[PDB]
């Protein structure tokens, strides 16, 4: 409902909505098969 | 967390501290679901072997925080409990299956900057990133170096610290360790070999291991810091509750009330 | 070790 209300979930306020990265996330994502 | 480095402000809006209120305890992580509903460990809250059992009064939640000692003064929220549900088939006897529990608050946060909750995986997701080889990240304010065994080098932090760890395959889970592994749980962290290092540690049990998905770009819960031998020891890797098998109860209790 | 809390929280 929509969520748990939230719908909202995972994006962090001062990264994702801001379109900013933090310092180690491309690790992950370069895990992840890298991508293309 | 065990050669890890410290978190940037707002990293990680999803983190709790599990907080015993007197004495003065940092008990555990946890990870915020929704505005009233948290997600930890059992084994934070009842543990037989040890005579550990807290009930709700026994403790407090807080949110948005970044150093583990300060009382944040315009930043943290903290919290009152007023349910907490333990799954009903956590297996305390042998080997900690099922170490999953829920927390109701006594009333709901309001998100900010610094406090913003986490998805919870569905089948989709849950195929497609939990595989070996990838990387997840933990965080939490536990120790810094080995305590069952109580280290030095440094000891405890002053901020919240973070590791990226990869998903180990099965086989070799279940090979470094004498204990029974089940379903509901996986390995994660280096092996000895590839040069990196890194893991959980005591004072860590209970927070979240999260994935960022490459399809949408948000950051989903896939485990539960749950047990491991020693921190960081070579050839030994962390264990988590696996969330997505665990899922339906999940849902089941919050929709039981559910209200 | 922690720093006080707001005695409203207990
Ligand atoms: C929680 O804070 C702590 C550590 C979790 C992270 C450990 C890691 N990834 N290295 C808890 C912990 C750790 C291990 C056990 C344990 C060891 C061997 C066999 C067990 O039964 C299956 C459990 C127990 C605990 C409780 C600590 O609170």
């Amino acid at each position: 409902t929509f969520g748990s209300g939230e719908a909202d979930c995972g994006l962090r306020p001062l990264f994702e909505k801001k379109s900013l990265e933090d310092k180690t996330e491309r690790e992950l994502l370069e895990s992840y098969i890298d991508g293309r | 967390i065990v050669e890890g480095s410290d978190a940037e402000i707002g990293m990680s809006p999803w983190q709790v501290m599990l907080f015993r209120k007197s004495p003065q305890e940092l008990l555990c992580g946890a990870s915020l679901i929704s505005d009233r509903w948290v997600l930890t460990a059992a084994h934070c809250l009842l543990y037989p072997p040890w005579d550990k059992n807290f009930t709700e009064n026994d403790l407090l939640v807080r949110i948005g925080k970044h150093s583990r000692t300060r009382y944040e003064r315009n930043i943290e929220k903290i919290s009152m409990l007023e349910k907490i549900y333990i799954h009903p088939r956590y297996n305390w006897r042998e080997n900690l299956d099922r170490d999953i529990a829920l927390m109701k608050l006594k009333k709901p946060v309001a998100f900010s900057d610094y406090i913003h909750p986490v998805c919870l995986p569905d089948r989709e997701t849950a195929a497609s990133l939990l595989q070996a080889g990838y990387k997840g990240r933990v965080t939490g304010w536990g120790n810094l170096k080995e305590t069952w065994t109580a280290n030095v080098g440094k000891g405890q932090p002053s901020v919240l610290q973070v590791v990226n760890l990869p998903i180990v395959e099965r086989p070799v889970c279940k090979d470094s360790t004498r204990i029974r592994i089940t379903d509901n749980m996986f390995c994660a962290g280096y092996k000895p070999d590839e040069g990196k290092r890194g893991d959980a540690c005591e004072g860590d049990s209970g927070g979240p291991f999260v994935m960022k998905s490459p399809f949408n770009n948000r950051w989903y819960q896939m485990g539960i810091v749950s047990w491991g031998e020693g921190c960081d020891r070579d050839g030994k890797y962390g264990f988590y509750t696996h969330v997505f098998r665990l899922k339906k109860w999940i849902q089941k209790v919050i929709d039981q009330f559910g209200e | 070790d922690f720093e006080e809390i707001p005695e409203e929280y207990l």
